[PDB]
């Protein structure tokens, strides 16, 4: 979806 | 002229673009259901104009080579991590899962090129999609894939990508559209964050895709992330032709508790959870009476590790859909975790949307630095919370 996240 | 990340910073932005068009104002609340605007009875029949040197090129992805290119594009240029550490890596047969699902159209493979050395630049697509929106059915498109070279960012190219495939929409009469990005736009439908459960936390630590926690050694937290090495619910499955009815069956019945949704037909469902090796994998669970009860499912997109040496690339999988009805959705993820950690996988990454909270804490996922933000195009509603959010994209 156009959103790389990784862990905070 | 920079992107923003939290609803207050955005609050402080300027959007020259985004005001042109017919969306909700970052700042209003939206008390209302309905069109932004009446649809247009008379399209503009010519591609809108590109800088000086550059032109359009529809790409036919049944090509190999070109294929390969928009590989190679987005492989180079596509979504980072907030950190630019990690880049998507979504591989050509996955690109063509994403890209020719039913109703896919040539036009909205839309892609821009040099004009003297024929390389691509820059892409956008759309994909048809019936969508349900709290009481409203209608069909729309999905954007995906919007991606500049990075040689050729900040000169407004976005925009005529954005009005340019929003041109090709309107030509085949659809006036809707819905979209995810990671940065504040105006204006969120629903806003969800992504978690991520470490499957081969070791690598993921020497990556710094993740820390150790405070007090935690690495024995102990291979410990905490060790899974079973098979799967504990019974007459779990791979998805076979003939559950294509039933998975269709389950699946809408599951969906109408939430407010945004896909209402797909028989054959978007065998398009979107027939298993294909490397990018889609779906288990059923069948009972001891034959009938299939539960699914899982869940896709294949690796990242690119950028300026590392000896690891190059990391395996995650992305929660698609999971519907439950006789198998507690707890025992469903768990077995979804199992899978993933058997075919390779380095982290199982989901969403906070549909019921996915009441299983992340339990099973251990742990909390990302990245939000998905939900937005629609032309259709005022008011917003949701991301547990009423029912639709994963690619
Ligand atoms: C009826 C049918 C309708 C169909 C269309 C529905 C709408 C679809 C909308 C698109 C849905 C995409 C959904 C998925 O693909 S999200 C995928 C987004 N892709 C990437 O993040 C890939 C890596 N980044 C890039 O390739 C570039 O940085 C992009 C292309 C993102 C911007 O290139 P560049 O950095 O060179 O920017 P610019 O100078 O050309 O132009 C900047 C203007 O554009 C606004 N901007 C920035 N990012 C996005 C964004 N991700 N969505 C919408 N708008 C965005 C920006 O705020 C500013 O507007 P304003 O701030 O002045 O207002």
């Amino acid at each position: 979806g156009a959103s790389f996240s990784k862990p905070r | 002229q920079g992107p923003a990340k939290t609803m207050e910073e955005a609050s402080k932005r300027s959007y020259q673009f985004w005001d042109t068009q017919p969306v909700p104002k970052l700042g209003e609340v939206v008390n209302t259901h309905g069109p932004v605007e009446p649809d247009k009875d008379n399209i503009r029949q010519e591609p809108y104009t590109l800088p000086q040197g550059f032109t359009w090129d529809a790409l036919d992805l049944g090509d190999r080579g070109v294929l390969k290119e928009l590989y190679t594009l987005l492989n180079e240029n596509y979504v980072e991590d907030d950190d630019n550490m990690f880049r998507f890596d979504y591989s050509p047969e996955f690109l063509l899962w994403a890209l020719r699902p039913p109703g896919w159209l040539p036009q909205w493979h839309c892609g821009v090129r040099v004009v003297s050395s024929r390389k691509l630049v820059g892409f956008i697509s759309a994909i048809p999609a019936n969508i349900h929106i709290y009481d409203t059915e209608k069909k729309m498109v999905e954007i995906n894939f919007l991606c500049v070279h990075k040689k050729l960012r900040s000169k407004r190219v976005a925009p005529v990508l954005i009005r340019e495939i929003t041109r090709r929409v309107h030509l085949e009469g659809i006036f809707q559209a819905v979209y995810t990005a990671g940065v504040v736009l105006p204006k969120p439908v629903g806003t969800c964050r992504y978690w991520h459960r470490s499957l081969n936390p070791r690598k993921l630590i020497e990556v710094k895709f993740s820390h150790l926690s405070r007090n935690m050694t690495m024995q102990r937290t291979m410990k905490l992330y060790r899974l079973p090495e098979t799967p504990k619910t019974a007459g779990l499955r791979p998805m076979e032709t003939k559950d294509i009815p039933v998975v269709h069956q389950l699946l809408t019945r599951y969906l109408k508790q939430f407010h945004l949704t896909p209402v797909m037909s028989q054959e978007e469902v065998e398009h979107w959870f027939y298993p294909q090796e490397n990018i889609i994998d779906t288990f059923v669970v069948e009972n001891a009476n034959g009938e299939v009860t539960d699914f899982l499912s869940f896709y294949t997109l690796p990242s690119t590790i950028m300026n590392h040496p000896t690891h190059k690339s990391l395996k995650a999988a992305y929660s698609f859909y999971n519907v439950h009805t006789q198998t507690p959705l707890l025992d469903l993820m768990s077995d979804a975790l199992v899978l993933a950690k058997m075919k390779g996988f380095d982290v199982f990454n989901a969403l906070d949307l549909m019921e996915n909270k009441t299983f992340l804490e339990k099973l251990k996922f742990g909390i990302g630095d990245g939000n998905l933000q939900y937005y629609l195009y032309n259709w005022k509603c008011p917003s949701m919370g991301a547990e009423k959010v029912g639709l994963v994209l690619q």
